[PDB]
């Protein structure tokens, strides 16, 4: 129960339906760079969309697609998805009762409606771009994220990837897994929460992340500490512990949790 | 030329030459203005200014001519 | 002819606008029109006083100065048009200088892409700082910043081009 179509096909549907513009995570810009070219390209997509059957008659678009595309452009609450793994895949999980997931690969964009009965129904969609590895086993530890980012700032500057993690509030039972994530066969995702209340675009300061490595799946959940700074815990990627980490995140927004 | 219009003709003749002197002092600069960049706006507007500068130079040029020949009596 | 500014990356917008001759030619015309507007007003003064170059005896030949007189209204209109052109060019020269200062730098765009490829390489410890989302969100900022400056630089120079 989904629809897959190109960026040119995607942008053209938002214009006729009048939904406006997609979230820029999908980077769905305008096809043509001059308004004299619009006449020709109005015909191409309208001609191509009738082939796929989503735009059957002369201009009437499938209400199923018009609803899915208007909730992605006018979401009241959403979650920005950015997947990484060797290849990037990024999308959005929009909500306006019902939800619609929009993911974009190298060129194609796929729209799909999901269910939000329980907060645990999102663990799949938050792990589609991953490598689908089992929850890892290690001793949970936390780090001040304001200092954690400075660490990666060294690793990407040619620093020995071992002696840095040799100097933190770091345990030893977790050294195997935190070393397997600075590796080749890894895949992670950055989760950012946002909502359009009566004001403008507002997203969270920090984000939630789940990482799949050779050792297993790792959850990286942030939380504001006593002194106002952000501390991030590194625990098992349990499908039960990730859902209690996104509500813990999205509760930072003025409208609170989804539940 | 009549008798008492010698100073009058020399007066009108002295200002039509002063216009042509100022008309040419700015003729090459207002008719060929170069765009400051390459974007389609700097080309469209600098081409419009040049289009105005040449339509203005030809009307004021002949105007000085029609001014200097108004006295036929 | 009728371009869509948000259809192209900020690299092409910044490349076209940031590298050119410069506004030195628009100011060269602005000061030329203003100097040409003072001559149109200056000659209108000595033309309106054409009498006084006529001696006492006017018995006759007043039709001469009366035929050169209607052109003082022409020199006032000419001074007005030439004074407005100096303001049009002066305003167009200011629209460019500000649009350039608002356009994102090409070096600023290059550094953006360079940092994107290295964050994808190693990002585990600093992953709740969401550097991938921010860097990519900082690029679309430059995407919309460039597309907005051009849409305004069009209506700014387009309005500074209409007359009469």
């Amino acid at each position: 129960n989904a629809v897959e179509l190109t960026v040119e096909n995607a942008w053209f549907i938002a214009e006729m339906v009048g939904a406006g513009t997609f979230p820029w995570v999908l980077a769905i810009t305008t096809p043509y760079s001059d308004e004299a070219q619009r006449s020709a390209f109005f015909a191409r997509q309208r001609d191509e969309l009738t082939q796929l059957g989503l735009l059957s008659s002369d201009g009437v678009v499938n209400p199923a697609v018009a609803e899915w595309i208007k909730v992605v452009c006018f979401p009241e609450r959403w979650l920005d998805l950015r997947y990484v793994g060797p290849d990037l895949l990024r999308g959005i999980v929009a909500q306006s009762f019902n939800t619609v997931v929009a993911l974009r690969n190298a060129q194609l964009v796929t729209f799909t409606a999901m269910d939000i009965d329980d907060p645990r129904a999102l663990v799949p969609v938050l792990g589609v771009g991953l490598s689908a590895r089992p929850p890892a086993r290690f001793e949970e530890f936390s780090m001040p994220m304001r200092v954690g980012a400075r660490a990666d700032e060294r690793l990407r500057s040619g620093e020995s990837l071992d002696e840095v993690l040799d100097y933190l509030g770091i345990p030893v039972s977790a050294r195997p897994v935190v070393q397997a994530v600075f590796s080749g066969p890894r895949s992670y995702v950055e989760i950012v929460a946002g909502c359009n209340r009566d004001g403008e675009h507002t997203t969270t300061d920090v984000g939630l992340s789940i990482v799949d490595t050779t050792a297993g799946r790792v959850l990286v959940s942030p939380s504001r500490a006593f002194d106002g700074e952000w501390v991030s815990t590194f625990s098992a990627g349990t499908p039960f512990a990730t859902a209690v980490a996104i509500d813990q995140l999205i509760a930072n927004l003025p409208d609170g949790q989804w539940f | 030329v009549p008798e008492g219009l010698a100073a009058a003709s020399a007066a009108v003749e002295a200002l039509t030459a002063r216009l042509a002197a100022a008309h040419a002092s700015a003729a090459p600069v207002i008719t060929a203005v170069v765009p400051p960049a390459a974007d389609p706006v700097s080309l469209q507007t600098a081409a419009g200014f040049s289009a105005q500068g040449v339509e203005h130079a030809v009307v004021t040029a002949e105007g000085v001519e029609e001014l200097g020949r108004a006295g036929v009596g | 002819a009728a371009p869509i500014w948000m259809a192209s990356p900020p690299e092409v917008h910044s490349a076209l606008l940031s590298n050119g001759p410069g506004p030195g030619s628009l100011v060269a015309a602005a000061t030329a029109w203003s100097q040409l507007s003072a001559e149109y007003a200056s000659t209108a003064a000595e033309l309106s006083g054409l009498l006084g170059a006529v001696p006492g005896w006017a018995w006759s030949a007043e039709w001469y100065v009366a035929a050169h007189l209607p052109y003082v209204a022409w020199l006032t209109q000419a001074s007005a048009d030439a004074a407005g052109a100096a303001a049009q060019h002066e305003a167009a020269a200011a629209a460019y200088t500000t649009a350039l200062a608002a356009m994102p730098t090409l070096a600023e765009l290059a550094a953006n892409h360079v940092i994107h490829t290295v964050l994808v390489a190693t990002n585990f410890f600093g992953i709740n700082t969401i550097p991938i989302t921010l860097n990519e969100a900082d690029y679309v900022r430059m995407w919309l910043q460039a597309a907005a400056v051009m849409g305004l630089y069009q209506a700014a120079s387009g309005a500074a081009l209409a007359s009469a």
